[PDB]
DNA sequence: CTGAAAGCGCTTACAG
DNA sequence: CTGAAAGCGCTTACAG
């Protein structure tokens, strides 16, 4: 299980179809992933959960990844967030 | 058309319903023989027929939507987002609009119904006694979305505009403001007489200011219906400091209405809109608005539909997502 | 689902066939007999099944629209056209979005395809060489919508994006302005480089002006972008007294880029964009832009397509809508 | 065959979808009905032909109608393009 | 894995 | 006007 505490330089934040393509992102990994925000945390392959959350920017979440892939994923993951 | 699940049966040496279960993907063939059918599928350009695949299947792969007006930016990122989880969940999508009148709603409702869509996503400015209890007995699932329909006899996914309006409100009142009028779009969609106008008058009275009906006025949804009311504001003993707008072209018809009348905003009032539009950066100065997150409104409407047609477990069909207000150029 | 065609032909003691010929509504039966068979219909609530009439009747009565992004004002009211001219044949529709990539586009294509369209309303920023050889051996009549494909092989309804620029770019010279920049879109998509730009550059070579490489700078097509441009042109010695614009929105964008370094609009530089947008008229000063009929363009491509579908005369396939200038307070 | 020349107090003009509401709205008269402009006329219950003249305010353009309820027809279409 | 058969609901030509 | 029959292309249970 892999971990990471991140920022979310994106304008947007993790709303819109930004939001929705990390979803689709997130399934491109067998790896169980997730995202914790402030204390609640859900499925990230998931867009009922990520969604709700409603992540703006300027947010710090801990992205969690457990898989074959999970530092492969969590490389990904982070990195979209980043903006950069 | 030509080349059939038929044909395949001939240039594969396999069973009719050897193909079948090929093309739908269900473990349970000999690979060995499977390939052998992959190949004349490439080789033939076998095409199946969704058509034939409905009327013996008994779904469709098809989700119809019922729209307002998908030439509005506000329904148009609806739109996109219901479009997208359905894109994403292999479903396709058939829309149209209701220009927000009843007998063509329920019309193209049944309609659909026949086209014999898996699914529903259905949005107006009015849900009438009559279309829920319509609903409810629809053959396939429905689910709702930036409506509001006060029994929850039927799954929906929505915000809160009454918050919405009210935590908007009050940024006005904790800012001094005690003097603030609402334009507002038609009053007898629901989601204002009974959301927005509510969330205002509760912001007040809770606060202790009055209630008086010079400063909800009405007015069309576009840029013009706002540049209207704010004339009959100014043109007014009960000066009002700051407006609260239930659409952001509206609000942005209010700003310009003001300034042509020499005002400075927000020196000479603080104005703040509602849904947060591309359109919103679009103005000088900058809008701050109520964020009514559409693109999320929809795709969750639609995932979660998805979530009911291939029978997973809910937990909620009153779904809300949150809201925030983008403060700009506007209010101090 | 359960009440049948068949059961009609119980409860009416009439035929299978019998039942059929009244609801498709073919003359030819016993008015007498005919009405005892309109009363099952709305005694049992017989809705007739869409799909099996499909597999049957080898039309389904649905076009499909391949789109780039609904969620965009351009495409939003392009949409509500073909919308409209559909649900006025009675042909219902099947959208989705393209996001403007190849390998997805063909992917839609071949799907709706599959679905069994009786027709299909196509439109891309992009029609390469390779979608053209693929559209032209579609099995159902398609037509194209604002887009750009040299050799028109394929129906389509476009209006004459060069003129557009040409017609804009002279009303800037006959009001003296030499130097005119040219905010433009993606480059590579041919519904500039080869119909914009050229339009744009016949107007300058033809009345004797420069073509440097100076005033045509490129940009994504959002409000940002155009903020961005217009920066790069005051920091420049080829001082550029006015700008033609491929987008409104981008022009919205340039407005603005100028008043944030002080200049005044027009006085320092008259400003005309492109498409005019109901967001054309939100801007202050008022946008003077280039008339492309959205809702025009889509409700022909609609309805020549269903003047196609069934077999009707058709005395061009390459429909051109005329074009004219909205002056307002952007340009003297 | 009864005739009008019209003004057209219209905002949009015959453009939009007015022009299309225009349209539908000619077909609920069994008369052949027409709309000349500048010249060129086209069938006005064709979508077709009403939208390729793009008829803008301040234009005046003579409609045709043709059949038993042309009067009808007639009052209605000009009155419609009227903006009144 | 995997054939054969029956059946999805309507329509379409073909004989009255 | 108008029945009876065959057929649209796939799938779904049912026996191997």
């Amino acid at each position: 299980m892999v971990q990471q505490k991140v920022e979310v330089r994106l304008k947007t934040g993790l709303q819109a179809r930004p939001a929705a393509l990390f979803v689709q992102e997130a399934n491109r990994f067998t790896s169980d992933i997730f995202l914790e925000k402030d204390g609640k945390k859900v499925n990230a392959k998931s867009i009922m959960g990520l969604m709700s959350l409603a992540i703006s920017t300027g947010t710090e979440i801990t992205l969690i990844a457990q898989g074959e892939d999970e530092q492969e994923a969590l490389e990904k993951l982070a990195a979209y967030v980043q903006e950069e | 058309m030509n080349v059939t699940i038929y044909d395949v049966a001939r240039e594969a040496s396999v069973s009719m319903a050897t193909v079948s279960r090929v093309v739908n993907g269900n473990p349970n063939v000999k690979p060995s023989t499977r390939k052998k059918v992959l190949e004349t599928i490439e080789r033939l350009g076998y095409r199946p027929n969704a058509v034939a695949r409905g009327l013996a299947s008994k779904k469709t792969t098809t989700v119809g939507v019922i729209i307002p007006d998908i030439s509005n930016i506000f329904y148009a990122e609806l739109a996109r987002g219901i479009e997208d989880i359905a894109s994403m969940y292999k479903y396709n999508i058939i829309l149209s609009n209701s220009d927000q009148n009843q007998d063509k709603q329920l019309h193209l409702l049944n309609n659909m119904l026949g086209k014999q869509v898996d699914g529903i996503i259905f949005m107006s400015g009015n849900v009438t006694e009559e279309h829920v209890e319509e609903l409810k007995k629809s053959p396939v699932p429905v689910v709702l979305a930036a409506s509001i329909e006060s029994t929850n006899q039927i799954p929906s996914v929505t915000i809160d505009y009454e918050q919405a309006a009210f935590d908007a409100v009050q940024s006005l009142i904790d800012s001094g403001h005690k003097n603030i009028a609402f334009v507002s779009g038609t009053l007898e969609e629901p989601i204002n007489h009974a959301k927005k106008v509510k969330g205002y008058k509760r912001a007040l009275t809770e606060s202790g200011l009055p209630v008086r009906d010079s400063y909800i006025v009405e007015g069309d949804y576009t840029y013009d219906s706002g540049i209207e009311a704010v004339e009959k504001l100014l043109e007014e003993d009960e000066k009002p400091t700051a407006i609260f707008v239930g659409t952001d072209e509206m609000a942005l018809g209010v700003i310009h209405g003001a300034q042509d009348r020499g005002l400075n905003v927000p020196n000479d009032l603080e104005i703040i809109g509602f849904d947060n539009t591309r359109l919103s950066t679009m103005v000088r100065p900058q809008l701050t608005s109520v964020v009514q997150p559409m693109y999320d409104i929809g795709a969750v409407a639609m995932r979660l539909l998805t979530k009911y047609m291939n029978k997973e477990t809910v937990d909620s069909s009153i779904v809300e997502l949150p809201h925030r207000i983008e403060f700009r150029q506007s209010t101090k």
